[PDB]
């Protein structure tokens, strides 16, 4: 059975780019990407991350204008203690937030990204 | 009168429970149609909406933009050397969605004729959502790990999972767009592979067989908790009518 | 991974079934990839970087020129035409050829390269490390399509190595394949990558990182039936290769 998935945390962007009237311009096939437990993700790196995805699927055209109010940055688990699943959830910030360990739990949780996003297109 | 469109002319098979499932009845089931490049072998399906239209996945479509390096095969059960009768007509032109979503139309340039060995499939009421636990067909020449049938033409029967479930974090953990919708059993065993792509994934509504999805991707084939993925062709109703009357 | 470490990409790989019969790759998902350029003139052999100053290829690649001068190799690269931003095009200080011969030379970098999330080294194996039968690997490369086609991006091809013993199997090749040669794809074809993609890197992953098993040099055909690719077997020239960097 190793038809794979990210084997360590892992952020998985997927987001619709629209317009600004709400239109759909581009929906780029998800990707997730790797993001280490401790460090910091900022309003910065999840646009880097948005951008990273978005050329993945259209290249190099479009660019995004506004990602979205709703920090949609939440993650799921297992909690063996409380005996109960656990889904924790992050702000999209210019402080960021530290990525927790969750280890303690989790192998490979996946710190979800899903918003419409608006692009404009280079 | 007259009338045809979802109504095969062949009894399906019938395997409760492509990689699993089982060989279908030869002509059981006359939409579904065969991606092959010129001079090249069979690597995706799709499935006949109309005589001249043909609806499949864009990421098939990925190597060439050119039409002419693509080939449709329609009524046909086996893979390799074909019945005397089976049609081979090439495509026109390829028109892929436009925002990028997996799906996507080829206009064949002559039309497939009509017989009770090729029909088309009955497209769903735009924006419908398949029930929760539907049990749908999915059918192609697919890949497999070693199992039951091969060079023919599979089936499988399976439930449908409503994106609120494969989104959880066991299954597909939100990765599945409005626009799509999954299909398995939890155990894996069965279900649609590499080589399926574009077929379709018919769910029985009264008498016809309304086409509700393209297969389009998955984390590996029959593992379980990963149920596959498909196109919601109800979302793309409009879209796909709209090019059909305007080519 | 931590910083930048080896066969650890930063943003996950697009996996697929299957350079010429294989998806185009995720930007970036295969930062050790390489392109080898003329002085003036454009791409024409891709490579793998297995340390910041050294990146490993295929020696028929430097047929043109025996001076190190003369090559350019190109890291953080997607387009291979135009050419984006921050995609370092190092020159070539020193050419290694390997001694007793399959395919291998080893490119010194004049400058080390700056490792960042698009430019990093890959894993070498561990010595005469066999890579076992019907392990998933990655064929990744620019090289042709419709002649000069490619997207002018990055693709990729995911193939499962054979066996030595099966590939040499009568039925398609015969004991041509050998010890130090690795057999990887399959016996129906359709995505073997062929031609300007020699030197490329043959990436298979093994628990959370990626090894350099092999390198592209040929195959036989251009990805079909029963024969599989050829690739020289890097975790025998995994010595030399580590004795050559220590020293030179
Ligand atoms: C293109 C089509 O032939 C295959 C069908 C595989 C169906 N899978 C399951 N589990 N029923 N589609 C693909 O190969 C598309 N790619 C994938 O499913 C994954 N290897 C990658 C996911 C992605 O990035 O789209």
């Amino acid at each position: 059975a190793s038809y794979f998935e990210p084997t360590g945390p892992y952020l998985m962007v997927n987001v619709t780019g629209v317009d600004s009237k709400g239109n759909e311009l581009l929906s780029p096939h998800y990707v997730e990407f790797p993001i280490k437990p401790g460090t910091t993700l900022t309003k910065e790196k999840i646009e880097y991350y948005v951008e990273w995805a978005l050329d993945a699927t259209a290249y190099k055209e479009f660019r995004v204008v506004e990602l979205d109010p709703s920090a949609k940055i939440e993650v799921t688990y297992y909690d063996k203690n409380k005996k109960k699943e656990e889904t924790k959830s992050f702000p999209i910030t210019e402080k960021g937030f530290v990525v927790p360990d969750l280890s303690e739990h989790i192998k490979n949780p996946g710190f979800n990204l899903i918003t419409k996003v608006v692009i404009e297109k280079k | 009168p007259s009338f045809d469109c979802g109504k095969p002319q062949v009894e399906p098979k019938k395997c409760p429970g492509v990689v699993g499932g089982c060989v279908a009845h030869p002509h059981s089931w006359p939409w579904q149609v065969s991606l092959r490049t010129r001079f090249g072998m069979h690597f995706c399906g799709g499935t006949l909406i109309s005589p001249e239209w043909v609806l499949t996945a864009a990421h098939c479509l990925e190597k060439s933009p050119r039409p002419s390096s693509y080939k449709v095969i329609l009524g046909a059960h086996q893979e390799v050397n074909l019945e005397p009768h089976v049609q081979e007509i090439e495509v026109s032109r390829l028109f892929l969605e436009p925002t990028r979503k997996d799906i996507a139309l080829l206009k064949l340039s002559s039309p497939a004729v009509i017989t009770d060995k090729v029909i088309p499939a009955c497209l769903p009421s735009p924006n419908y959502v398949v029930a929760d636990r539907t049990e749908c067909f999915i059918t192609g020449w697919g890949e497999t790990q070693g199992t039951f049938g091969a060079g023919l033409l599979k089936e499988a029967q399976l439930p449908v999972i409503e994106n609120k479930v494969c989104n959880r974090y066991e299954f597909l953990n939100g990765r599945v767009q409005s626009t799509e919708l999954c299909a398995g059993h939890l155990a894996g065993g069965t279900d649609s592979c590499q080589g399926d792509s574009g077929g379709p994934l018919v769910c029985f509504e009264k008498d016809k067989y309304i086409l509700q999805g393209v297969t389009s991707w998955g984390l590996g084939c029959a593992r379980p908790n990963k149920p596959g993925v498909y196109v919601r062709v109800s979302r793309f109703v409009t879209w796909i009518e709209g090019v059909m009357r305007n080519n």
